[PDB]
RNA sequence: UCGGAGUACAAAAAACCCUCCGAGUGAUUUUAAUCUAGACAAACCAGUCAAAAUAACCAUAACAUCACUUAUUGAUCCAAAAU
């Protein structure tokens, strides 16, 4: 039982783990999208 | 609507001009309740509402009027409006 | 509370309480808010009202009070015109 | 705790809130009412480059006002 | 200086009373209430003393 | 349960239906004693009559 | 709260002079 | 069916102002210790400089919707001088034509109580009432 | 355990000592003055405008949009300043200052605020309702050229439509004209769209007009795409936005793949997304004007649904959330009496096996 | 018996034949309504606030004010008065 509880405890840390990392690569990967994604600025280049 | 014999010509005329947001459009006159649980209040409730549109129809006297809050903005946005409407120049 | 009466043995019940409750048979025992009465010129506006409002009993005094009547006025009444028999039973009571 | 947005206040000085949601509190500045002759005197006799700052109680609705549906289709 | 309580009675001939403290030395009081009876505002004069 | 009962053969219709008629019924029970002077109608069934 | 940061933000009577008022018995012009 | 009686249940109006102008929407009711209070849709904020007259339109996010203001080189040439009592009534009934066009016709105005008696403001709100700007938002439907 | 304050103190920076030398502020009106530029400054502690949706603060704006007109300062500072002395110099126009009897213009004003700072006002109110969040999300850009759009009512008389007035359906049932000053070297685009009213999605707008390559001027002249539909709003859910938008094109763009039929009136093709349709022609359009009006309901409405879209009315309602009540206990204390009515389903009583 | 400050230093509560101030009402008019969501407080009895809605009056008007404002007060039964 006392073994289980170790598998358990190091398998659930290391999936958390990952879990994080998984989010912080979406992070970033959704704040390339929006700058891939908005409309090209004429503004005042239009006249520069 | 139309084909309803048992009221006046002047009567059934009216009841579409002051009830048209009741009116179908196949000309059929709706009306519902939802008061009391046993169907026949319900009913009864329709066809006492169908007789008070009926008798406030029928007399060519009764021309009621009031005064609401609602009644206020709608005349001031309506007022409002016409400021703008004033102008007259060849159009379109 | 006289629990055996002397001559026929059966369980009487204290006249206090019927002269000033009222109970549903639901449960719920129904009074009146002390002092509605006594120097109503000295309480504001809404310290009046709220003293001539019908006020409900918590569980002790609740079953303080089934323990002091007798089972006749725990009995189900259909009465004529009762402005109170709608509320004999309770409805939506998720416990 | 001076009352703050959707929150009102009784006559003994407590605060109520007025619209269903969360309570928040904040730091912002005091600009009494002109009628307190007390509270804009201390307004008046404070140096030009202070404010005053008072603690209030806010409540952010949750719920929207309504919404619309659909009760007849003619 | 002890006041008095006077009960005032309505003037719109509907019965409703409703008592005001009053100083003692002050003359006959008539003020302006509101009786819930006429839901009007309605002239309210002095009638009786009840209590010191 | 004025249905209920003569659905079920309690009373019939033929017969004229009073006061008796519903105590042999076992519909209601009245007992005089505690105050009660008779049976008032209610119309909880109206739709189903 | 003390332990928070934003402590002592409302702090005011520190910015105007003490303004002692008048008593009756105190009044006195103490030059 | 019919392809084109396809409706949905529920209907999402995103409109800002659908429930302005209906008055359902919610006002910031509230403070009281502070002053000017902040119940309202549109306030009338002026503001008299010692050279311009500045009159604003916001709504309670702080904001300013329409602006009318002795700064804009429109009124300014068209007025002798900014700060005159004619100069006020120049800013109301220009800003008074503005709202019109923008549609905003219900304001809430809260004066200090010397500017209410003051003379620029006195004829300044006249301009107002005439130029089809109506002050006193209409009253919240159920409150 | 007190903690160091995250940044400076509001009132530190003033000397507590020699109170007498800090000159006082004397008045009422200066105080407020003073606490509102205070109240909009980004405080490190929290603040009424961080928890009340000020719409993510600070937010980059991209704009698109014609290039503003280059105008030289120097010499409308002079030029300005000249004709101001003129018009100060006339002691005619002091005779009337001081008497307080003048008025202005306002017809001239109007034409020349267009001119000038119209552009950047009306940008305020396409932002204040939210024009440019639901048709080009968070890009903005700014009405360089004047537009005028007017509906034909009567015989003579003459509906306007600036930006964010009030139009009743009656008034647009025809279509109407649009006036605006351009050289007859480009090309121009109009598109009338209701942005909220349709049906099935709430993320989509409506097409009412649209006119393709307008040379010049005349907008008759220029190639139709959609014929023009009367604004149709529910009956419940009142006051839709209509939009009008300009666009500007440097060449001659083939916009055939959004044509509709003559008598377009499938609802279902009407379906439009602005940002989607600018994505396309991003290179080659550009927006220039822009016109918006509310539209509520009204009696034309209902003809509409029947003789032209075939359509039974759909009305809405305005619902609000049910009220709020606690949990039931079985025994209420030092409640009132009615605190059985609150939690009753139905007022009609429900006898059980009597 | 009732209120305020310290003891009780920062949410609440917290004692002594503990240390110090008070209250057992006046002045004035703005004479302050009816009805109900939701809560603080609390052994109980009591005490407190309160949106919406209706009426009153600027014709889309509810906090009586001031005196440290906080305390200025008494349950049933019973008795008297118009109910
Ligand atoms: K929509
Ligand atoms: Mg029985
Ligand atoms: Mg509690
Ligand atoms: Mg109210
Ligand atoms: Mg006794």
């Amino acid at each position: 039982k006392f073994a289980r509880r170790v598998v358990l405890l190091s398998q659930e840390m290391d999936a958390g783990l990952q879990a994080w990392q998984l989010r912080q690569q979406e992070k970033l990967q959704e704040e390339e999208g929006k700058q891939k994604n908005a409309l090209k600025s004429k503004g005042a280049l239009l006249q520069n | 609507l139309a084909s309803a014999d048992w009221i006046a010509e002047p009567v059934r005329l009216k009841l579409a001009v002051k009830h048209k947001n009741r009116i179908n459009r196949s000309g059929e006159l709706i009306l519902t309740s939802e008061c009391s649980r046993y169907q026949f209040r319900n009913l009864a409730d329709c066809l006492q509402k169908l007789r008070d549109m009926i008798a406030e129809a029928s007399q060519p006297a009764k021309e009621p009027s009031r005064e609401d809050a609602e009644l206020r903005r709608s005349r001031i946005e309506n007022m409002n409006r016409e400021r703008l409407r004033k102008k007259r120049i060849s159009s379109a | 509370v006289t629990y055996f009466s002397s001559r026929k043995g059966k369980r009487k019940t204290v006249k206090a309480v019927i002269y000033r409750f009222l109970r549903l048979h639901s449960g719920l025992w129904l009074r009146r808010k002390a002092g509605y009465k006594k120097k109503l010129w000295k309480k504001t506006a809404a310290r009046k009202r709220r003293l001539r409002e019908f006020v409900f009993c918590n569980k002790t005094q609740s079953k303080l009070l089934d323990k002091m009547t007798t089972s006749f006025w725990k009995r189900r009444n259909w009465y004529a015109d009762d402005p109170y028999q709608k509320y004999q039973d309770r409805t939506n009571l998720k416990v | 705790w001076h009352p703050g947005a959707h929150v009102g206040l009784g006559k003994n000085k407590c605060l109520y809130a007025l619209e269903e949601g969360v309570v928040r509190y904040t730091k912002e500045v005091y600009v009494p009412n002109p009628s307190n002759s007390e509270a804009v005197d201390l307004v008046t006799r404070l140096p030009q480059g202070a404010v005053l700052y008072k603690t209030f109680v806010h409540v952010v609705p949750a719920k929207p006002e309504g919404t619309f549906k659909l009760v007849a289709m003619l | 200086s002890k006041t008095i309580l006077v009960k005032m009675m309505s003037q719109a001939g509907t019965g409703f009373s409703f008592n005001t403290k009053r100083s003692r030395l002050r003359e006959k009081l008539t003020l302006l209430h509101y009786d819930p009876v006429v839901k009007k505002k309605v002239l309210f004069v002095e009638q009786k003393k009840i209590r010191s | 349960r004025l249905q209920y009962l003569i659905d079920l053969g309690r009373v019939d219709p033929t017969q004229p239906i009073d006061l008796t008629q519903l105590v042999n019924g076992r519909g209601v029970t009245i007992q005089p004693s505690k105050r009660d002077y008779g049976v008032q109608l209610v119309e909880e069934g109206a739709d189903t009559f | 709260y003390r332990s928070k940061p934003t402590h002592g933000i409302g702090r005011y009577k520190h910015l105007v002079k003490a303004q002692e008022p008048k008593k009756k018995k105190g009044k006195v012009e103490v030059r | 069916p019919v392809e084109n009686e396809a409706v949905a249940p529920e209907f999402t109006n995103r409109n800002p102002r659908n429930l302005e102008l209906l008055a359902v929407a919610r006002k910031e009711r509230g403070w009281g210790t502070v002053w000017p209070s902040r119940e309202f849709w549109h306030r009338l904020r002026v503001i008299r400089t010692q050279h311009h007259i500045e009159a604003l339109v916001e709504h309670r996010n702080g904001q300013v919707v329409v602006s009318a203001s002795t700064r804009e080189w429109a009124i300014k040439k068209h007025l002798y001088s900014t700060r005159n009592v004619v100069a006020c009534e120049s800013v109301g009934r220009v800003l008074a034509e503005r709202c019109l066009e923008a549609g905003i016709n219900f304001m809430v105005y809260h004066p200090t109580p010397w500017e209410a008696a003051s003379d620029s403001i006195k004829r300044l709100q006249h301009a107002m009432t005439e130029g089809g700007v109506v002050l006193r938002e209409p009253r919240r439907i159920y409150e | 355990r007190r903690a160091a304050p995250l940044g400076p103190m509001p009132n530190e920076d003033i000397d507590v000592s020699d109170l007498e030398r800090l000159k006082k502020y004397r008045s009422f009106d200066r105080y407020r003055r003073r606490a509102e530029q205070e109240a909009r400054k980004p405080h490190w502690w929290r603040t009424y405008r961080e928890h009340f949706g000020e719409e993510s603060g600070p937010k980059d704006r991209v704009d698109i949009g014609l290039p503003p007109p280059k105008v030289s300062r120097t010499q409308q500072l002079l030029e300005r300043k000249q004709a101001l002395r003129e018009l100060r110099a006339n002691v005619e126009e002091e005779r009337a200052a001081r008497l307080q009897t003048a008025r202005i213009p306002l017809e001239a004003v109007r034409a020349e605020w267009e001119r000038t700072c119209g552009p950047y006002h009306k940008q305020r109110l396409a932002e204040y309702c939210g024009l440019y969040r639901d048709l080009f999300h968070g890009a903005t850009f700014v009405p360089r050229v004047p537009l005028h759009v007017a509906y034909a009512v009567g015989e003579d008389d003459l509906m306007p439509v600036y930006h964010g007035n009030e139009v009743t359906p009656t008034e647009a049932a025809q279509a109407p004209e649009v006036t605006y000053e351009a050289d007859e070297g480009s090309l121009w685009t109009l598109l009338l769209t209701n942005l909220d009213g349709h049906l099935l999605e709430p993320d989509a707008e409506y097409v009412h007009w649209l006119v393709t390559n307008i040379p010049g001027n005349r907008v008759t002249e220029g190639q139709e795409t959609c014929p023009y539909l009367p604004p149709f709003p529910a009956r419940g859910s009142g006051f839709h936005r209509f939009a009008f938008l300009l666009f500007k094109q440097d060449k001659r763009i083939d916009f055939s793949g959004d044509t509709r039929p003559s008598p377009c009136y499938q609802l279902a093709q009407r379906t439009f997304h602005t940002f989607d349709f600018y994505k396309k022609h991003q290179d080659a359009m550009t927006p220039a004007g822009l016109a918006f009006f509310q539209c509520r309901w009204d009696d034309s409405v209902t003809r509409v649904f029947h003789q032209l879209l075939d359509m039974r009315e759909p009305v809405f309602e305005f619902v609000r959330p049910p009220p709020y009540h606690p949990k039931q206990k079985r025994f209420p204390h030092r409640q009132p009496l009615r605190y059985l009515d609150r939690y009753r389903d139905s007022h009609e009583p429900t006898y059980g096996i009597y």
